[PDB]
C-alpha cells in the first residue's frame, strides 16, 4: 500500500529575463554611469564631448568605442575603479542568476504514514477509503 | 526468522526441537536423491524447515509449503562509480528557437547596416556582428558613430544577458544531474555476449543453489562461461568485487540489498532500480498432509495484520546509505 | 505513469500479494501455483508487463531538476526590435540635426 | 531544519558602500590636480 | 573556445560544493549501534547512572 | 595596459613590435581566465551556500 496525491509543480519562472532580480536598482546605476561620465568630462574640462557621450557604457558593456584613455592619469585611475565596479557587477549578476535557478524546491511530500498531518485529523487533509475494502 | 519462531512460541501450539543441518546446504536432486535440508525434510528426519530457503517448483512437488512471507528476487550487484557525458554541447543548450533567433538577428539588421552605409562591405559587417555577442577581442572596423554604434551597446547588454544565461544553465545542470549508465541493458545481451564486445567479465554465482538450475534452464549458453566463476562464499565474492576481480554477483536481491545497506561505504550498490529478475518468496517446509500448517498460516496472517515484521526489519534488516 | 499531475509520496505501508480464489478442498488447487512458478520460469509475467505496464507516459519526479527551455523569452529581443525603429526615427533626427548643424 | 530563500529585489546596501568607495577615490583626484598645480611652481 | 571556457567555469563551480561525505550517525537506533561490531567501539564510564 | 590585462577592458591598447612581452600578454590572459573563473566560482559558491 501507498498513498497517491496531486503533483504540485514548482514552476520554472522563465519570465525572469525581463524581471532580473534587481528590478528597481540598475536604473539608478545607469544614471550613475552618466554622472560619472560628467565627472570625467569635468576633470578634463578646465585642464572630449563624445567621450562623455560614449566610453562610459562601453567599458561596462565590454565594447570600448570612444576617445580612449584621458591624458590625466588620475581620471584613468577613476576609470580603473569604475571598470572594476563593472566587473564585480556582472559577476554578481551571473552568480545570483545561478543562485535563483536551483536554490529551493517547496515541500510537497508527507512524512510517511506517521504524519502529524495524518495523526491529527484536520479539515485540510481529506482522506479516503473505498467502501467494502480490505483496508 | 528466529524472532518469527518466537512468534510461533507466541502462537503457543508447538514446542521446539532445533537442529543444524550438516550435509548439503539446501538440497539438490542427485540421481533423484536429495541432500541438504530437503534431504532432512524427506525420510522424516526433519519436519519444519525454518531456514532461509525459497519456495520453488521442484521443491514444492516433494513436500508441503507454507505461505511466503518475504518477497524475494534474483538480481546482481556491482561496485560502480558513475558519471555522465554532455556530448559536445549542452545536450540541447537553449530553446532552439532563440538559438536560431540569433541567426535571425544576424540578418534583420543587415538591412539597417546597408541603409546606414549610404550615410559597402556588409559581409565585413556580418562578421562584425559575429564579433558581437561572442567575446572575440578581434580588431573591428568602426563607423563614424551613429545608431549602429548605439546597437553595439544594445547587443553588448544582450551579450551579457546571453553569457549569463548560458553559464547559469550550465552550472544548473552540472550540479543537478543523475547518474545511471549500464544497469539492465547488458544483462540480456552482454551477459548473453559476455566477452564478444568487451574484455571478459568475471561473473559471480554459487556452486549449489536454485539459481544455477534456473540459469541453466533459461540462459545455459552463458553458464558454461560462468563455470569458471563458482565462488564459494558471499563475503569472498564481495572482496573479489572489491579487488576488481568480479563483474557482478548473481544472487537473491534481499540479501544483496541488506549487505549493500550494510556496506562500509556504498561504492558497492545493487542494480539500484530494484528490478528483480526473479519474483519468488521465502516460506516454511511442512510434511505433506499435515493439517497444522493451516493454523500456522493463520498465525502468519495474524503477524501480517499488525506489521510487526516491519519493526523487526527495523531491528534486523536496516542499512546505512540505502536511503 | 499514465496520467500526469499525480504522484505517490511514501513507501509500502502494507506488504501482500494476489492469489486465486478457490472454494475449499477444490481439486484444482493442484498445479495453479505451479503454473504461477512456470510463468515465473519463462518470465511470462514480464511479457504481460511489457504488454501493459512497461509503458511510461508521464515524466518522472526525479527533480527534471531544471530545464533547457527558454521558448518565450524574446522580450529582450522585442525590446531590441522596438529600439530598431527608434533607431530609424533617430536616423531621421540625425539627418535633421545634420541639416541644422 | 532551517533552509534557504531566494534573493530577488536585491539588497541595495552593497552598492551604497560601492558608491562610498567610489567617492573615496574621487577625493584623491582633486588633491592630485592640486599637487600637479603646485608642480608647475617647482 | 567559448564553450570550453564556459564548461571549465561550470565544472569548477560543480567541483567546489557538490558533495560532503557522510559522517553522522542516524541517532540512537543506528544499525551500526544495533549490531555490535568491532569498528564502533562504544564507552561507558564506570559506576555511572547510564 | 597591464591594467587593460586581466580585467576585460575592451579599451584600445598600444601594442609593441611583437616579442616576449606579447608572449606574456597571452600568459596573463590565460591567468585572467583562471582569475575570473575562480572569482565566479567563489561567488556562486557562497551565494548558494
Amino acid at each position: 500500500l501507498t498513498i497517491l496525491v496531486k503533483k504540485e509543480i514548482p514552476r520554472s519562472t522563465l519570465d525572469s529575463f525581463m524581471q532580473p532580480f534587481q528590478s528597481t536598482l540598475w536604473l539608478l546605476v545607469g544614471l550613475s554611469v552618466h554622472v560619472v561620465a560628467v565627472m570625467l568630462y569635468l576633470l578634463d574640462r578646465f585642464s572630449t564631448l563624445s567621450s562623455a557621450m560614449w566610453f562610459s557604457w562601453g567599458v561596462l558593456l565590454n565594447s570600448g568605442i570612444g576617445e580612449g584613455a584621458p591624458r590625466s592619469f588620475s581620471a584613468r585611475i577613476l576609470g580603473m575603479v569604475w571598470a572594476g565596479f563593472a566587473m564585480i557587477i556582472v559577476a554578481s549578476y551571473t552568480a545570483n542568476l545561478a543562485a535563483f535557478l536551483v536554490l529551493d524546491r517547496p515541500e510537497e511530500r508527507i512524512t510517511g504514514i506517521n504524519d502529524p498531518r495524518l495523526r491529527n485529523p484536520s479539515d485540510k487533509f481529506i482522506y479516503a477509503t473505498v467502501k467494502q475494502s480490505s483496508v | 526468522c528466529i524472532d518469527i519462531l518466537k512468534k510461533i512460541s507466541k502462537s503457543v501450539k508447538f514446542t521446539y526441537d532445533l537442529y543444524l543441518v550438516t550435509n548439503g546446504k539446501h538440497g539438490k536432486k542427485i540421481n533423484g536423491t536429495w541432500n541438504g535440508m530437503i534431504g532432512e525434510v524427506v525420510m522424516k528426519r526433519a519436519y519444519m524447515a525454518v531456514g532461509s530457503l525459497t519456495i520453488n517448483e521442484e521443491r514444492s512437488e516433494v513436500v508441503d509449503f507454507s505461505v511466503p512471507f518475504i518477497e524475494t528476487g534474483i538480481s546482481v550487484m556491482v561496485s560502480r562509480s558513475n558519471g555522465t557525458v554532455s556530448p559536445s554541447a549542452f545536450l540541447e543548450p537553449f530553446s532552439a528557437c532563440v538559438w536560431v533567433m540569433m541567426f535571425v538577428m544576424l540578418l534583420i539588421v543587415s538591412a539597417v547596416a546597408v541603409f546606414v552605409f549610404e550615410y559597402v562591405t556588409i559581409g565585413k559587417a556580418i562578421w562584425l556582428l559575429w564579433g558581437l555577442v561572442f567575446n572575440n577581442s578581434v580588431p573591428v572596423q568602426n563607423p563614424k558613430g551613429t545608431t549602429s554604434k548605439i546597437m553595439v551597446s544594445v547587443w553588448a547588454f544582450f551579450a551579457v544577458i546571453f553569457l549569463a544565461s548560458y553559464t547559469a544553465n550550465l552550472a544548473a545542470f552540472m550540479i543537478q544531474e543523475e547518474y545511471v549508465d549500464q544497469v539492465s541493458g547488458l544483462s540480456d545481451k552482454k551477459f548473453q555476449r559476455p566477452n564478444d564486445f568487451s574484455p571478459p567479465f568475471r561473473f559471480g554465482t554459487v556452486p549449489n543453489g536454485s539459481t544455477e538450475r534456473n540459469i541453466r534452464n533459461n540462459y545455459a549458453e552463458m553458464h558454461a562461461y560462468m563455470g569458471k566463476f563458482n565462488q564459494r562464499g558471499v563475503d569472498d565474492a564481495l572482496l573479489s568485487l572489491k579487488t576488481g576481480k568480479l563483474d557482478a554477483f548473481i544472487y537473491d536481491a534481499a540479501v544483496l540489498n541488506y549487505m549493500a545497506g550494510r556496506d562500509e561505504g556504498c561504492k558497492l550498490v545493487t542494480i539500484g532500480s530494484g528490478k528483480v529478475f526473479a519474483s519468488t518468496g521465502y516460506g516454511i517446509a511442512i510434511q505433506k498432509d499435515s493439517g497444522w500448517k493451516r493454523q500456522v498460516d493463520l498465525a502468519i496472517l495474524q503477524l501480517f495484520g499488525d506489521g510487526e515484521m516491519e519493526e523487526l526489519e527495523a531491528l534486523w534488516l536496516t542499512g546505512i546509505c540505502h536511503n | 505513469s499514465q496520467k500526469c499531475d499525480l504522484v505517490t509520496t511514501g513507501e509500502l505501508f502494507f506488504r501482500s500479494g494476489f492469489g486465486i480464489g478457490m472454494r475449499k478442498d477444490s481439486p484444482w488447487k493442484q498445479q495453479v501455483s505451479l503454473s504461477i512458478l512456470k510463468s515465473h520460469e519463462n518470465g511470462f509475467m514480464e511479457d504481460l508487463d511489457k504488454t501493459w505496464v512497461r509503458y511510461q507516459e508521464c515524466d518522472s519526479r526525479s527533480n527534471a531538476p531544471a530545464t533547457l527551455t527558454c521558448e518565450n523569452m524574446a522580450g529582450v529581443f522585442m525590446l531590441v526590435a522596438g529600439g530598431i525603429v527608434a533607431g530609424i526615427f533617430l536616423i531621421f533626427i540625425e539627418i535633421a540635426y545634420k541639416s541644422r548643424a | 531544519e532551517k533552509n534557504e530563500v531566494m534573493s530577488s529585489q536585491l539588497d541595495i546596501d552593497n552598492m551604497a558602500g560601492v558608491f562610498y568607495m567610489l567617492g573615496a577615490a574621487m577625493a584623491l583626484s582633486l588633491i592630485t590636480f592640486i599637487s600637479e598645480h603646485l608642480f608647475y611652481w617647482q
